[PDB]
């Protein structure tokens, strides 16, 4: 299915270059994560109207697309200007780009710190895991 | 209820499980699954109050739809093959409906919302029950086809449970949620290791079972529901207060107790098929766990809380309870681990 | 089965119409009893594993027999082809296929 | 832990038996007559009717 | 055979052990109106198992020895400093007046089990349900805070409508002047402080709430002081009720046989009594409340289960 | 007559469309007596009889029950109906045009497989013995007396213990 | 250092983060109808997911 | 994983061919450790109880400590059957595919050249 | 055959999107899960007349025996959901949230 192969033209090249590609898929990952979090929000905790309940769904989406945004440029910004590709410390600073970009979203100092700090790690082991070949999901061996 | 309904309810509650456990058509294992959702109704809801008549009925509703979606599993698989069991030629996406249907029917998260409120509002022995007897049955449907389940699908729903049990339980002061949020975190470990080794979640299972059924035990001693009822045990079961704290850390698999094991061993699985970010944050996540253990251990044997002159009458008096199934149930729930190598094989 | 209480009693609750060609009333066989015989007896003994690549082929052709897709697209490119051909007016149907057969017997 | 929105949720009853408002009964008050073949001519008889 | 379902499965059924005596009858009325001689002589008339009113010690001593234990093990509280002073802030008054109830609510499971389990009728001198017109009076005269009434109703709500209630009720209407007579002359120094505003708010609990909501389940039998003075005449009055009202109607062996199992468990009777509601009166703190708790254990008789205590003569512990 | 059958499923489909909407239970009722008679005209059609007339008369006591207890607890003062709500009344019409379009769509990408159009009647009845005797599904259905007794056993005793079970629910 | 930044860091942000959570999945408001509805969410999700693997 | 190997008869308990294996000695370590577990039971079954740890209700003690030494053998036999299947399985399995388990010649430490990783 | 699969198992999705989605009364998601049922039981009826499967025409008549049970069932526990509020809406069954 093609919405498959747009999120694995994510690594076709090696990173720092085609910057845009690789920040507009992250963009969309994002939404696509805020789109989740929205119904399950709006359904279990439901708002007092319905413009209210979608203004909570532009909310998340627009706030979970501007994470990936972040995260998507500023490892593919700092993967090329350090020329630096496998390497983890680009995700770590993409990373917490996203997590500032998530606290200043929230306006929350300490989110930032959190944000900057856990999302950091977190992108950086997936990195890790690409070039180690860790698998998410491995299937049934022994 | 007279005796004759006893017996033809209790009995249609023990035959529903041996029925789906005994069959190899799926009609028949699909028949089972209904006489556990019927017959188990009465027993929810024989105090007839405003809390219980709530809680069989969200337990009606959601069984039932689930009982729906898993027989539409077994009708769309006897179009496709002309037979009535799963075969590795079976559909994909027919599989997959099966599992989520039946994690809807365990409680499995994020399919979880309903068990901790029915466990709330029903007694202590039915949720002893639900929590317990009633997970065989589709268990056992489960385990009889790991060759076929998608393992992505279990991961996802396991992580989920194993988060969400430790994040809901961390939140309550209801001893009946406590066990229903314990429940679904254990759920994600059997659920984890299922399509890799299935022997391991019956071992998980085995030994969750002779944690909760004491601990339900333990409870329906006095008829404790709060954090606060059971703080009053020094005082009225004091000599509860040595095995409580012991299966309290059981469940929450410190060592060297046998709640260690199970973890242990489905870990150590996990990680022989390379599956080590989901075994990773699995083992992390059950360490939120023993913190709400903790706090109860906490309140109950490590401290003394205030207590009410009218304790005083209970010490005259004299108690028939527990059975010497407590007593059994309790020592091979956390004085078994040096017999680990003859439960795993 | 989890508890294979019927294989051990020797009885058999449930285990004698498990698929199409179990045994019919009055010996009336099922669609595909011959594809679903052969599947079954390939299968035999091997396991399910090997069975997936080793019976591929009685199986495809059981799976055929049942859901009969390749023979419905057979016979819709038949069809087909024919409704172009009879739009241009480079064939006309046989009377036989018109309705004005002399029927047998 | 103590959120805004559950600031206002209650502990459940020490025996599950949940006090409730007093249910409204209301009965089916029904017109028996006058012009009803049963009536004897001229009764209203006003009924209160459960079922 | 301990009772249980066992048990009644092979025969040990209530419906038919009663009789037209098998009758719960509570004898009611003010302080020193008369109810210990007549709740005596209606059960020895009618062959009825007397209960004399539930007090401080009751529990003590239908259990163990049967002989008073330390005012610490037995609630704590005093009659005696309660018309000393009502008002004293070491909560005496909620706290006597809650251990009064928890103890009535132990006799009448005590009593029901004896009615359920042979057929015998029970006399009994006030009871469960007209134990609130005490606290009411209290409260009237401020000797309790409202936190305290809410604490009764609370135990109250939960543990009285369990319990089928008295056939008969036999209240005795003392007015207070002459109530207030007798009280000076039983003698007790310290019963003769009683306030008599505090008197007529136990009268009018029992005029204005206890009577009126008896009726609608109970045969009420109401005697002014000379008709109850010869008790033959109350219990002529006894044997020719009909009893045509209340939940006795629709009992049968199946709902007798669960009331049962719930009076013959006392820890159960009791368990919505000790809920973890903190009102100071009632509270106790760990270091006191382990110190009784320990030095309780330590008599003699009370350190293991009744039978297992060598101490008191028992034998063959080995094999029990 | 070559339509006949995907008419009849086509008209199922409304009828569990109108029901999903569900408006009052009293209307809910009529849907699952048109479905469960529409039903019943499709397994007429493939060949059966004992199966369709079945679900046709067990549905029609079903719904007899449904229609006591809606008039005694599932009633309001306004019953609504399919056109009661602007809301309601939208989803039905476009669900109507939605089938309309999934039929037309998944019938252009692929012709044959799901839907096949160009062929609805030649692909009904596949075998037959055309020179039988022993063929009715009451034959088949009647195995339960010989073959799969097991079957009848776990229908009669869910039967059974259903009175006990009924009669503890709703006991006072 | 130690009574605050090293406080403040590890065990308190760790102590507020999971108090956060449970705060925030614990909330619920016991209406089975919002539940399917999140059923019906699980749902969708797991079609989707099994979609764009075919 | 061993559910469906040939010859397997269904909830059989222990087969005959475990009959072939020693058994396990009567003061096993194992066993012994069943004694144990069966002893504490009756002691904390009376401490629940209120009675005296020790010197109460022996017939009790005794049949706790009996019945976990005799179900513990029992069930030592069958894990000793199931392992030594374990075993069976896995070696005649290597014999039946010796081209997937080749033996390998390992160089003496003579011939191969380990870094060396200085600790200054 | 091919087209009549299709409708059914779309009519077993509305009425699975009208039991996930609720409304005021639990009478009208208890008539959803008897068009399950319907729809169910006439796929294997379909099916099982389609390939001449005699033995398999039981389990048909089986489904409807255990749909009646929980329509039994389900009818039993409205009663006692309305005795309990004087109607069947959902929204009163909250009461388990604390
Ligand atoms: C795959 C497994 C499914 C994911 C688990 C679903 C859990 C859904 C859930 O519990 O969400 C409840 C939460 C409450 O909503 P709410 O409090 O309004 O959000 C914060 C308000 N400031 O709603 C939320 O906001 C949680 C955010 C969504 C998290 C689940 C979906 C994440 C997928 C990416
Ligand atoms: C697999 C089994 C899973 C456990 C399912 C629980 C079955 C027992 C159901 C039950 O009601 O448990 C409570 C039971 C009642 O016994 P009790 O507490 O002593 O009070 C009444 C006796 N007079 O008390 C018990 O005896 C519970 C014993 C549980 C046995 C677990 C064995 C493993
Ligand atoms: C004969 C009586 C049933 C066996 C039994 O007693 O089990 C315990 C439980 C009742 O326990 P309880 O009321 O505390 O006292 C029982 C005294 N034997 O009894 C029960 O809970 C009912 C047991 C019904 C299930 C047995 C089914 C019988 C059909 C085979
Ligand atoms: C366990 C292992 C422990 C060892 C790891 C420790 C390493 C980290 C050490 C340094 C951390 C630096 C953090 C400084 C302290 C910040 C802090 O504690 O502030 C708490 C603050 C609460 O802010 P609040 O607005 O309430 O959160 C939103 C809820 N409404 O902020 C919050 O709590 C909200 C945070 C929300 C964002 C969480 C990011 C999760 C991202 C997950 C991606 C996968
Ligand atoms: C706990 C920390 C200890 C960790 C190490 C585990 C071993 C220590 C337990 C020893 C118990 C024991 O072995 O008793 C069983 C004994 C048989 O021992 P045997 O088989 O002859 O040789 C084994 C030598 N280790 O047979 C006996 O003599 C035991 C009979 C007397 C028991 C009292
Ligand atoms: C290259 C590194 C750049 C580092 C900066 C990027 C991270 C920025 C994080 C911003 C975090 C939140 O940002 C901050 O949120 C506070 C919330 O108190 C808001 O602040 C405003 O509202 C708050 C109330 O909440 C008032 O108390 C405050 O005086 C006012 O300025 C603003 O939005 C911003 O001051
Ligand atoms: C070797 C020791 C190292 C010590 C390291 C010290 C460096 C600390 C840098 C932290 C700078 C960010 O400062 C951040 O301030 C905010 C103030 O709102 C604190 O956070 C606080 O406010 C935020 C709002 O933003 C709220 O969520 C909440 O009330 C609380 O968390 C964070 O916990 C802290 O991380
Ligand atoms: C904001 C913090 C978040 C931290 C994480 C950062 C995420 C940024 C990276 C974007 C990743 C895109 O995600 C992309 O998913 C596809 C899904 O097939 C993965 O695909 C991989 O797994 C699939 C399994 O389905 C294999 O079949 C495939 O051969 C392989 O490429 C890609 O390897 C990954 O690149
Ligand atoms: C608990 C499992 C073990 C028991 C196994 C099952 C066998 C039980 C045998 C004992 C049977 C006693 O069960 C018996 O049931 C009947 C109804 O059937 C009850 O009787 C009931 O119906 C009769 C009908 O005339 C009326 O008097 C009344 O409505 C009620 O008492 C009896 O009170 C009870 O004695
Ligand atoms: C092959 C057939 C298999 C049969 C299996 C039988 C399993 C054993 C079932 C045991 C059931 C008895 O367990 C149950 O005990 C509890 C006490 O804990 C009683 O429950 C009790 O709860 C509270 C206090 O405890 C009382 O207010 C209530 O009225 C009473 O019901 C139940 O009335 C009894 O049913
Ligand atoms: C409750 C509402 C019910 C309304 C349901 C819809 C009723 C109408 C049925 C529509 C189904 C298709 O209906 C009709 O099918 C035939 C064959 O079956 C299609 O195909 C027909 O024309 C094609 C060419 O296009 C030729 O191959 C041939 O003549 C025939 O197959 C027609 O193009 C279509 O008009
Ligand atoms: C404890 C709860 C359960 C107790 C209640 C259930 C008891 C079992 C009663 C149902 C008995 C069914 O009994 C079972 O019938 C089937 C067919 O009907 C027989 O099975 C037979 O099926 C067909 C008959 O045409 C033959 O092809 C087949 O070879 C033969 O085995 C079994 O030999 C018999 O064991
Ligand atoms: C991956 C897991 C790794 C982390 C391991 C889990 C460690 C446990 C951390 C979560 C639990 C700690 O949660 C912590 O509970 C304390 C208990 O006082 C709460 O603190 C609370 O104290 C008391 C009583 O609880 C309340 O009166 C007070 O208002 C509130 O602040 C904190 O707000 C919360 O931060
Ligand atoms: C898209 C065309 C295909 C057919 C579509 C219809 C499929 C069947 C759907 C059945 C469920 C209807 O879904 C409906 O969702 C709405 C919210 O939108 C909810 O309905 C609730 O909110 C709506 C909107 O204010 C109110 O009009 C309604 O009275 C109230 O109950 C119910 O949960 C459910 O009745
Ligand atoms: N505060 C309080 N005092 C009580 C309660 N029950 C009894 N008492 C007191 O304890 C004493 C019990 O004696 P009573 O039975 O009431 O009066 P009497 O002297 O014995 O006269 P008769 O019993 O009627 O024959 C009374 O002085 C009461 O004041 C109670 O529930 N609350
Ligand atoms: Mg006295």
């Amino acid at each position: 299915a093609m919405v498959k192969r747009f999120f694995e033209s994510y690594h076709e090249v090696p990173d720092g270059t085609q910057c845009h590609r690789k920040t507009y898929i992250t963009t969309a990952l994002g939404g696509i994560c805020g789109i989740i979090g929205s119904a399950y929000s709006v359904s279990l905790n439901p708002a007092d109207s319905t413009l209210e309940a979608v203004a909570r769904v532009g909310r998340y989406t627009f706030t979970a697309a501007a994470i990936g945004a972040m995260f998507g440029l500023t490892t593919c910004v700092s993967a090329q200007v350090r020329e630096k590709p496998d390497d983890p410390l680009n995700y770590f600073i993409g990373g917490c780009a996203g997590g500032l970009t998530l606290g200043a979203r929230t306006h929350s100092y300490g989110t930032a710190a959190m944000g900057c700090v856990y999302m950091g790690t977190a992108a950086a082991l997936f990195k890790i895991g690409k070039l180690e070949g860790w698998e998410l999901f491995p299937t049934p061996k022994v | 209820m007279n005796p004759i309904t006893l017996a033809i309810i209790y009995f249609t509650i023990f035959l529903g499980p041996v029925i789906t456990m005994s069959s190899t058509n799926l009609m028949l294992m699909w028949v089972g699954l209904e006489f556990s959702l019927l017959a188990i109704i009465p027993m929810l809801i024989n105090k007839k109050n405003p809390r219980s008549t709530e809680a069989a009925t969200k337990y009606f509703v959601t069984q039932a739809t689930a009982s729906m979606i898993i027989l539409l599993a077994i009708v769309l698989n006897y179009k496709q093959l002309g037979t009535w069991m799963f075969q590795q030629q079976t559909n994909g996406l027919i599989l997959n409906m099966t599992l989520m249907a039946l994690s809807m029917k365990l409680g499995l998260a994020p399919f979880h919302f309903w068990l901790p409120e029915v466990t709330q509002g029903i007694p202590l022995h039915m949720g002893l029950i639900l929590l317990t007897w009633q997970k065989i049955a589709p268990l056992s449907i489960l385990i009889q086809i790991y060759p076929l389940l998608n393992s992505t699908i279990i991961l996802m729903l396991a992580i989920t449970s194993i988060f969400m049990g430790a994040w809901g339980g961390l939140n309550q002061t209801q001893m009946r949620k406590i066990m229903a949020y314990s429940s679904i975190a254990h759920m994600g470990w059997m659920l984890a290791i299922l399509p890799y080794n299935p022997s391991l979640t019956l071992l998980n299972l085995m030994i969750y079972i002779i944690l909760t059924a004491p601990m339900f035990m333990a409870l329906m001693l006095n008829n404790s529901m709060t954090i606060n009822s059971i703080s009053l045990l020094w005082n009225k079961t004091p000599a509860m207060l040595t095995m409580i704290s012991l299966m309290l850390l059981s469940l929450g698999g410190l060592p060297p107790l046998t709640g260690f094991l199970p973890k242990w061993i489905i870990i150590t699985e996990l990680m022989k098929n390379n599956c080590l970010i989901m075994a990773t944050l699995m083992a992390m996540m059950a360490l939120l766990n023993l913190f709400f253990y903790t706090r109860l251990i906490y309140s109950t044997s490590l401290t003394m809380f205030p207590t009410n002159n009218n304790s005083k009458m209970m010490t005259h008096q004299t108690k028939t309870k527990p059975n010497l199934m407590f007593s059994t149930l309790a020592i091979m729930s956390t004085m078994t681990l040096p017999l680990a190598p003859q439960l795993i094989t | 089965p989890f508890l294979d209480i019927q294989k051990k009693l020797g009885i058999s609750l449930d285990r004698h119409f498990m698929f199409l060609s179990a045994e019919q009333p009055y010996k009336n066989a099922a669609r595909c009893h011959a594809f679903e015989k052969e599947w079954i007896e390939c299968a035999h003994g091997i396991g399910g594993t090997r069975a997936k690549k080793e019976c591929k082929i009685e199986f495809d052709d059981f799976e055929e027999c049942l859901l009969r897709y390749k023979t419905m697209r057979r016979m819709h490119d038949i069809k087909k082809q024919r409704e172009k051909l009879m739009k241009e007016g480079k064939y006309t149907p046989p009377p036989h296929h018109s309705g004005r057969e002399e029927p047998r017997p | 832990y103590p959120s805004k929105e559950t600031a206002h949720w209650k502990p459940p009853p020490w025996n599950d038996v949940d006090i409730l408002k007093e249910k409204a009964v209301t009965n089916m008050t029904l017109n028996f007559g006058p012009q009803h073949p049963a009536a004897h001519g001229v009764l209203r008889l006003v009924l209160e009717l459960s079922g | 055979l301990r009772y249980g379902l066992l048990a009644a499965i092979l025969g040990d059924k209530t419906t038919k052990k009663l009789h037209e005596y098998s009758r719960v009858i509570t004898v009611d009325g003010n302080i020193c109106s008369g109810k210990n001689k007549l709740a005596k002589e209606i059960a020895q008339q009618l062959g009825m198992k007397h209960y004399p009113e539930a007090g401080i010690q009751y529990s003590s001593t239908t259990t163990g020895d049967g002989r008073p234990l330390d005012i610490e093990f037995s609630g704590s509280c005093s009659l005696e400093k309660f018309y000393d002073d009502p008002k004293s802030n070491d909560g005496n008054s909620y706290r006597l007046q809650s251990w009064l109830y928890a103890s009535r609510l132990l006799q009448y499971a005590d009593a029901l089990e004896h009615l359920l389990s042979t057929g015998q009728g029970v006399v009994l001198e006030r009871s469960i349900y007209s134990d609130f017109v005490f606290l009411e009076a209290m409260y009237n005269q401020g000797y309790i805070r409202k936190q305290c009434v809410d604490h009764y109703n609370e135990i109250k709500r939960l543990t009285l409508p369990e319990y089928l209630p008295p056939h008969a009720v036999i209240y005795i209407d003392v007015p207070v002047p002459e109530v207030q007579s007798r009280i000076q002359k039983k003698g007790d120094p310290h019963e003769m402080k009683v306030t008599s505003a505090y008197l007529q708010d136990i009268e009018n609990a029992y005029k204005k709430t206890f009577l009126p909501k008896m009726s609608e389940m109970c045969e009420v039998l109401v005697y002014d002081s000379w008709e109850a003075e010869d008790p033959t005449k109350v219990v002529e009055d006894i044997e020719y009720l009909k009893y045509n009202k209340g939940p006795w109607l629709k009992q049968d062996d199946w709902t007798f046989h669960y009331l049962r199992m719930l009076v013959q468990d006392k820890t159960e009777v009791l368990n919505y009594t000790t809920i973890p509601v903190y009102l100071p009166e009632i509270t106790i703190g760990a270091h006191q409340g382990s110190r009784i708790y320990n030095s309780f254990r330590e008599l003699p008789g009370r350190k293991y289960a009744p039978g297992y205590n060598a101490e008191v003569g028992d034998k063959w512990i080995w094999l029990k | 007559m070559n339509n006949y059958i995907f008419v009849l499923s086509s008209l199922f489909l409304v009828g569990c469309l109108g029901l999903a909407l569900k408006p009052s239970p009293i209307y809910g009722g009529l849907g699952l007596i048109v479905s469960g008679f529409v039903g019943c005209l499709m397994v007429l059609g493939f060949g059966g009889s004992f199966l369709g007339l079945m679900v046709f008369l067990i549905y029609l006591g079903g719904m007899l029950v449904v229609f006591g207890y809606t008039t005694a607890m599932a009633t309001e003062e306004y019953p609504e109906t399919w056109g009661s709500n602007w809301l309601i009344l939208g989803f039905l019409v476009l669900g109507v045009i939605m089938e309309v379009f999934l039929i037309c769509v998944l019938n252009y990408y692929d012709e044959v497989g799901v839907i096949n159009l160009d062929g609805l009647g030649d692909w009904l009845m596949y075998e037959v013995d055309d020179v039988g005797v022993m063929l009715e599904g009451g034959i088949g259905v009647a195995a339960m007396y010989s073959c799969a007794t097991w079957m009848m056993v776990v229908a009669g005793w869910s039967l059974f213990a259903g009175i006990f079970i009924i009669i503890e629910i709703t006991r006072d | 250092l130690d009574l605050i930044w090293l406080e403040k860091t590890i065990p308190k942000s760790t102590s507020t983060l999971h108090t956060n959570m449970t705060t925030l999945t614990t909330n619920q408001k016991g209406l089975i109808k919002l539940y399917f509805m999140s059923f019906l969410i699980n749902i969708i999700l797991i079609i989707i997911l099994y979609s764009i693997n075919l | 994983m061993m559910n469906g190997r040939p010859g397997h008869e269904p909830l059989k308990f222990l087969p005959d061919e475990a009959r072939s294996l020693p058994p396990p000695k009567l003061n096993d370590p194992r066993l012994v450790y069943m004694g144990l577990l069966g002893y504490c039971t009756g002691l904390m079954d009376n401490m629940l109880r209120m009675r005296p740890v020790m010197r109460a209700g022996l017939h009790r003690q005794l049949l706790f400590v009996t019945s976990f030494v005799f179900a513990g053998y029992f069930y030592l036999k069958r894990q000793n059957y199931l392992y030594a299947v374990k075993d069976h399985d896995m070696f005649g399995y290597i014999k039946l595919h010796p081209e997937d388990f080749p033996e390998k010649e390992k160089k003496t430490y003579a011939e191969i050249l380990e870094p060396f990783h200085p600790v200054r | 055959m091919p087209s009549t699969f299709f409708n059914l198992t779309m009519a077993f999705s509305l009425s699975l999107l009208g039991t996930l989605m609720f409304r005021s009364h639990l009478m009208s998601t208890l008539l959803c899960l008897e068009g399950m049922v319907l729809s169910l039981f006439i796929m294997t009826s379909v099916t099982s007349l389609n390939s001449n499967s005699m033995s398999s025409m039981p389990i048909p008549i089986t489904i409807l025996v255990f749909a009646a049970c929980e329509a039994a069932v389900g009818l039993a526990l409205l009663v006692k959901v309305s005795n309990t509020y004087g109607t069947d809406y959902v929204q009163n069954l909250n009461l388990l949230q604390c």
